[PDB]
């Protein structure tokens, strides 16, 4: 039974992978999605309608 | 008007594409589509072996009628997930080994049994039960009892009796008795006339499909 | 007593992991962008209504160009169709007709299509013989193909039901890189916009972070109730949008490591199908089981609009990259594009 | 010493009777269609049939107020043709498409693997085209002869058969004998037939294939087989009473009666009319709304 | 991918003959095919077309009623039966191979050719008709037109094709601006609308030929004069 | 049409 002390050990090497990166506040990722959503606003055409001159699916 | 001549081209080109679609799916909704299930080591491949590592399709024609069984044993994953990609299928060929009774498998065959009967992408398709294994059945039952399986069996333990009694606990599972036949055969090593009993169900099937689809219900 | 010592240790990392994404949780995203406004209805009507195919669409991937779609039906057929004219370009007869996905490469040449055959067939759209050839059959999931996602001529990530994500050599027909670690049948891709990193989302409720080079997860993301059906990644590539059974949409955060904003409705109950975002992803679309399509305000969560006009379950969904229209393709046998 | 004379309160309530269907089948055809196209196959006949019976019933206060009238037609010549025609091409085209899904069953139900190219070619939009475009030309006599005119036996205008833009007076008899005949024939002879047989052999595979030894599939059988004879009588006895006294008056001209038998046919005539217009009312609820997944669509489609 | 072409040689005036093209190679009934002639020492000059499915025929105004364009595609072969041949019929007689649908390259693949020997159209304008060329320099091949060939759907129907010395033409660019398969990216195209340009970057001794000028935009399909690139 | 019910009502002959 040793090949599930191999499962426990290997996803115990991939936790321990994952609880050593670099986490950012909340803020200041929900400000960065804000920022993007802000700064490219105007390049969305479902977000802000396009006229129908240039509408291909007019 | 308004179109280029390469645009006209493009257009006729979809058009016979639609043609070739049309074509397609015409002779499509002629063929007879059959989901064979059924649990392990029962009677599946000796039946498929008799009709004609994903899923495994095996077409066969048989009096004027194209048949095509779509095998998905090996198809190990979670069933929940591409079990819709069969809801719209004539029939559902479900497999069952009388001789596994004893050895609980049959109550494993019971309980798959179930959920595909009673399944929601189910509810108006068919299921078309073979119980195969009969002669072992028959050599077994004389010595290890039915009561086994069921323990609330009283009755006979013969075969026209015990194999009787056992096609009635696989029907009692239809809940959908109002939507739905089960029809049940008792297939073997050597029965040859299996493609004979698909048939006929199947024309039942598309008979009672027609019924309700042209509105008499 | 090796194996329980992994085990609680292994809990304890978990314990380690869960307390640093909760000391990162500053502020909620709705706590910081209720003051945005509401971006208001958003109406959009049927374009075109592409008509073709006689079985659930089950798949669908638009061309980088934004005009050309491929679309895969159970009929046993892939259709590219010219979406500025509703004409179909090509017709490609699959070999086996129960195709869950569909991927259109993009630089256009080559057009990805799998299911429960286990197959990723690679079809090559430009050959000098005016057909389609079949250029690769990639063999080696042992489970039905849940997504496919090119990232070049060459390299195609593949997931499946057996659990397991691929990453292919088309050349040589060859997993370079298997991504292991899901428990449950890895439902769909996401390629980020780098074509570095990717996310799959499977029947765990878990959705995970994956390195196409380095081939190891960077990364878990839980939250999720039910099988996760649909990711999809924020035009940045720093976030996540996850579709599940549990008529729940949310979005993770790379960098922050957790769930950022919900998207549910009491009067949703039934599960996603398909999420994407939009060009500047103020917008999430996501489509469901109640034959709908709701459009999310990713800033606020709040439903913009719907997209309703399928009679049948929306299987699937997509935003041109120019982010011009959405296709929504459905059960009911039409794709419909909408703006 | 025969005159033949009228029943006095036939004079208002044959105009009752007519605004009673006028309502009916204008109510319930218009459900059909609003369900069929605001909201599979047969779904073609039953739209193309509820199109015939509304178009049918749909221009009766025309004739309720020109027999409230006492036979006075305040409508003029072209309203005159134009309900003549709609009427006959409607009793025509719901005919054909009750003859029509007859046989599109007959394809489906008794043998559907031998007969699925069939009905893929001779039936469906191929069938309701064929079937329309064959009322139309075979209605074209009554919109050519239906005139008009006042004979001077009531100072009045009266929608009557011409027989003289066609014959002479010494050559009409033959004329309305034909056309009453060729009526007769195509529009209940033939038709009937088919769905007597169709229905004959869809009944006798309804009953080879709902066993009676289950009680759900014996509930199917009697319900099935109860909508059949159903749908066959509802025919029968609302179309059979008009062709019936017809030809009895047409054969009036050969054997005649001692006119209290022509004046029973004249009097009750107007009823067999009256009858005739029930079938239009009552077939929503025997080939559209008897399918109760319909039934939802309807009552989902306004509730 | 083969076309060749069978059934010229001398013929009488007002005779018949019919020019057999022996397709090998491609999906045959998926393509639209053309026949293209040239006079003994003259230009390109559209004939006939027969679509996919030989649903569309189109013909020149000079051999309508007399030429007969077939498709036989279970056999991959394309007929044209020529009737009443005047010495005005004494060319060279392509078949043109042609797809359309989006993004497609039509007229990429010529025949080889069969030599037959009798014994308010848009104007492609190619003002000139030679030019002594070095190898190494660049080269513009311009054309006009007498119509603006830019369409409503924002395609301009341009196609340049190169003869070299003793071959068939041979597809460079295609609506214009499109570099075919197979072709160096030393050539390209640039135009607007009623007027265009072909542009060879560093020449090669076999960039030496007749460059001709095609549209696309209506029928008949009019070629250029033929612009000439010699050493 | 020398007939009485020619007209009084609809349902004519062919």
């Amino acid at each position: 039974n040793t090949a599930s002390i191999a499962q426990a050990r290997k996803l115990v090497e991939q936790l321990k992978m994952e609880a050593n990166i670099d986490r950012i506040k909340v803020s200041k990722a929900a400000a960065d999605l804000m920022a993007y959503c802000e700064a490219h606003a105007k390049e969305d055409p479902l977000l802000t309608p396009v006229p129908a001159s240039e509408n291909p699916f007019r | 008007c308004t179109l280029s001549a390469e645009d006209k081209a493009a257009v006729e080109r979809s058009k016979m594409i639609d043609r070739n679609l049309r074509e397609d799916g015409e002779k499509a909704a002629r063929e007879v589509k059959l989901l064979l299930l059924g649990a392990g080591e029962s009677g599946k491949n000796t039946i498929v072996k008799q009709m004609k590592t994903g899923i495994v399709e095996t077409h066969f024609t048989f009096k004027d009628l194209h048949f095509k069984m779509f095998d998905v044993g090996a198809q190990r994953s979670e069933r929940k997930k591409w079990i819709h990609c069969f809801e719209g299928v004539t029939a559902i060929i479900f497999c069952v080994a009388l001789s596994d009774y004893d050895l609980n498998r049959m109550h494993a065959s019971m309980k798959l049994f179930d959920s595909i009967c009673n399944n929601k992408w189910f509810t108006d398709t068919s299921i078309i039960l073979f119980l195969n294994k009969k002669d072992l059945f028959e050599e077994k039952i004389k010595k290890s009892p039915l009561t086994i399986c069921y323990p609330e069996y009283a009755g006979s333990n013969t075969y026209e009796e015990a194999a009787a009694y056992i096609q009635c606990q696989f029907e009692d599972l239809n809940k959908r008795k109002d939507t739905k036949e089960i029809y049940t055969h008792f297939t073997c090593s050597t029965d040859t006339k299996n493609v004979q009993f698909v048939f006929d169900a199947v024309t039942d099937v598309i008979i009672k499909n027609n019924l309700k689809d042209c509105g008499l219900f | 007593s090796e194996l329980d010592q992994l085990r609680q240790e292994a809990e304890q990392l978990k314990n380690q992991i869960r307390d640093a994404r909760k000391a990162c949780a500053d502020a909620t995203l709705s706590q910081i962008t209720n003051n945005i406004d509401p971006v208001g209805r958003i109406q959009m009507r049927t374009r075109r209504t592409l008509r073709g195919h006689l079985a659930k669409i089950y798949a669908m991937h638009w061309g980088t160009d934004s005009r050309l779609l491929v679309s895969a039906s159970q009929d046993g057929k892939l259709i590219i169709w010219d979406s500025y004219t509703t004409n179909k370009v090509h017709a490609i007869p699959l070999r086996s007709s129960w195709v869950m996905t569909c991927a259109y490469a993009p630089s256009g040449n080559y057009v990805a299509c799998g299911g429960l055959d286990n197959i990723c067939s690679i079809y090559n759209l430009k050959t000098r013989e005016g057909n389609v050839r079949v250029s690769r059959e990639l063999a080696g999931h042992t489970g039905y193909l849940s997504c496919c996602r090119f990232l070049d001529d060459n390299q195609i990530v593949t997931s499946s039901g057996d659990t397991t994500c691929a990453l292919w050599d088309i050349e040589t027909g060859q997993q370079t890189t298997t991504f292991t670690g899901h428990t449950g049948d890895v439902m769909s891709l996401s390629l980020a916009p780098d074509t570095r990193l990717f996310v799959s989302g499977a029947c765990d409720a878990s959705a995970k972070l994956w390195d196409v080079r380095e081939g190891m997860c960077r990364q878990t993301f839980t939250g999720h109730e039910s099988d996760i059906n649909a990711i999809c990644f924020f035009p940045n590539g720093n976030a996540f949008a996850t579709g599940s059974d549990d008529a729940t949409c949310r979005l993770f955060d790379l960098r922050a490591d957790q769930e950022l904003m919900t998207y549910s409705h009491d009067n949703i109950i039934c599960g996603i199908t398909s999420v994407s975002f939009s060009k500047s992803g103020r917008l999430l679309l996501a489509g469901y089981d109640d034959f709908n399509c709701n459009v999310w305000d990713a800033l606020k969560a709040d439903r913009a609009g719907v997209l309703a006009g399928h009679d049948n379950r929306v299987s699937c969904l997509g935003v041109t990259d120019d982010g011009m229209a959405v296709a929504t393709g459905s059960w009911d046998s039409f794709l419909k594009i909408w703006n | 010493e025969c005159e033949y004379t009228d029943w006095k309160s036939s004079g208002a309530l044959i105009p009752a009777i007519y605004m009673l269907v006028f309502l009916l089948g204008t109510t319930g055809n218009g459900l059909v269609l609003w369900t069929v196209f605001r909201s599979r196959s047969a779904d073609i006949f039953i739209a193309s049939l509820a199109v015939a019976d509304l178009t049918f019933v749909v221009t009766l206060p025309l004739w309720a107020t020109y027999t409230y009238r006492d036979y006075d037609w305040p409508f003029g010549t072209f309203f005159c043709k134009l309900s003549s025609y709609l009427i006959f091409v409607n009793m025509y085209a719901s005919v054909f498409c009750l003859t029509g899904l007859s046989f599109d069953r007959y394809l489906a139900i008794v043998r559907p693997v031998a007969n699925a190219r069939l009905r893929l070619r001779v039936s469906g939009a191929v069938a309701t085209a064929v079937l329309w475009v064959l009322a139309a030309l075979l209605a074209m006599p009554v919109m050519v002869l239906r005139t008009t005119g006042d004979l001077e036996n009531t100072t009045k205008v009266q929608c009557y058969m011409d027989y003289s833009m066609v014959a002479t007076v010494s050559s009409e008899w033959a004329w309305e004998v034909g056309l009453g005949v060729s009526s007769t024939t195509v529009g209940f002879v033939v038709p009937f037939t088919i769905m007597l047989t169709c229905y004959f052999f869809i009944a006798q595979t309804i009953a080879g294939h709902f066993r009676k030894e289950r009680i759900e599939g014996l509930r199917k059988r009697r319900r099935l087989l109860s909508i059949i004879v159903v749908l066959v009588v509802t025919f029968a006895l609302c179309w059979m009473p008009y062709h019936l006294v017809k030809t009895l008056y047409m054969l009036g001209s050969l054997l005649h009666w001692p006119c209290d038998f022509d004046l029973f046919l004249m009097n009750i005539f107007p009823y067999c009319t009256c009858i005739s217009y029930v079938n239009s009312c009552l077939n929503p609820f025997l080939y559209a709304f008897f399918d109760p997944r319909f039934r939802q669509a309807c009552t989902s489609m306004l509730c | 991918v083969q076309l060749v072409e069978s059934g010229g040689g001398l013929v009488q005036p007002g005779g018949s003959r019919k020019l057999s093209c022996s397709a090998s190679g491609f999906a045959f009934s998926s393509f639209g095919m053309h026949w293209v002639r040239q006079a003994p020492e003259k230009g390109l000059e559209w004939v006939a077309y027969i679509s996919s499915g030989s649903g569309t025929i189109y013909y020149a105004d000079t051999v309508k009623g007399r030429f007969t364009i077939s498709r036989d595609d279970p056999k991959n072969t394309l007929f044209l039966q020529m009737t009443s041949l005047r010495s005005e019929d004494t060319a060279m007689y392509y078949c043109v191979r042609s797809i359309y649908y989006y993004g497609s390259s039509p007229f990429d693949f010529w025949g080889q050719g069969t030599t037959l020997t009798v014994s308010s159209d848009i104007v492609m304008t190619q003002a000139t008709s030679s030019v002594p060329v070095t190898p190494g320099e660049s080269v513009s091949i311009s054309c006009r037109s007498s119509k603006s060939l830019l369409h409503s759907n924002g395609n301009t129907y341009l196609y340049w094709f190169l003869q070299r010395p003793g071959q068939s033409p041979q597809l460079l660019i295609y609506r214009m601006s499109n570099l075919a398969s197979g072709v160096p990216d030393r050539f390209s195209g640039s135009g607007s609308g009623t007027a265009f340009t072909l542009t060879i970057s560093r020449l090669e001794a076999e960039d030496v030929g007749v460059y001709y000028c095609m549209q696309h935009l209506e029928y008949p399909l009019t070629f250029g004069a033929g612009t000439k690139l010699e050493l | 049409c020398r007939p009485r019910l020619c007209h009084k009502g609809p349902x004519g002959p062919f």
